[PDB]
């Protein structure tokens, strides 16, 4: 589509839960409470990849709560940190099924986003080094919304559902007119209850060929 | 800082 | 629990 998210987003801009959800996170970055990532960055999701871009959802839950990691994606990390145990495991699949896919020197997805891939979570702030701190704000409505209008607005998209919250997070989407995939977390604490060998990036791929769209390339580029 |  |  030709759509964009300031077009289906513009009211929702001016909805309570929205409005308190940025007023507390400003004001406790006023008081002095390290929130990550920075505000910059909190929808570089948004940023990178346009509503009518939109080809694969993959949904996260929080954002990685260590100095400079988080940057507005989910499985993402900045140029230079070590690479997360979670997309160590998205690394091994894809090297296990995407044909000349190699080991990539560094965590930074912004070119996966960039092709279409939204990379969601689904709280887009939390307090240093406290995971689900920011829960209970306003993000996970947001972040329905969000869900809720990719599944309205679009035709075909591809969601990878990995584990049970991003699972629940998708019960909505019409699994005729998009097509949804649900695998394990690829967290080390249950990746090998089937995240290895789920196929997602193959699969998505097969679909978009069959759509008549060019494909995910999986290796990510350093900026 | 908000793309919309 | 899983955040990431």
């Amino acid at each position: 589509n030709e759509l964009t998210w300031h077009d289906v987003l513009a009211e929702e801009k001016q909805q309570p839960y929205f409005l308190n959800t940025l007023q507390t996170v400003a004001s406790e970055r006023q008081s002095g409470v390290t929130i990550y990532p920075p505000q910059k960055d909190v929808f570089n999701a948004f940023r990178f990849t346009e509503l009518g871009d939109v080809k694969v959802v993959i949904l996260g839950q929080d954002p990685y709560h260590g100095p400079g990691q988080a940057h507005g994606l989910a499985f993402s990390v900045r140029p230079g940190i070590a690479i997360p145990p979670s997309l160590l495991n998205m690394y091994k699949e894809l090297e296990n099924t995407i044909p000349g896919f190699t080991r990539p020197n560094h965590g930074y997805l912004e070119s996966w986003a960039r092709q279409g891939v939204l990379l969601l979570n689904t709280v887009l702030t939390v307090r240093a080094g406290q995971a689900h701190s920011h829960a209970s704000l306003g993000w996970e409505t947001f972040t329905d919304k969000v869900i809720s209008l990719i599944n309205q607005h679009r035709e075909g998209v591809v969601f990878l559902l990995w584990g049970s919250h991003a699972q629940k997070k998708g019960a909505i989407i019409d699994k005729q007119r998009h097509h949804v995939l649900k695998a394990p977390h690829p967290s080390p604490l249950s990746a090998h209850r089937g995240f290895f060998g789920c196929n997602h990036f193959v699969l998505a791929n097969q679909w978009l060929e069959q759509r008549g769209e060019t494909p995910i390339d999986w290796m990510p580029v350093l900026p | 800082d908000i793309p919309f």
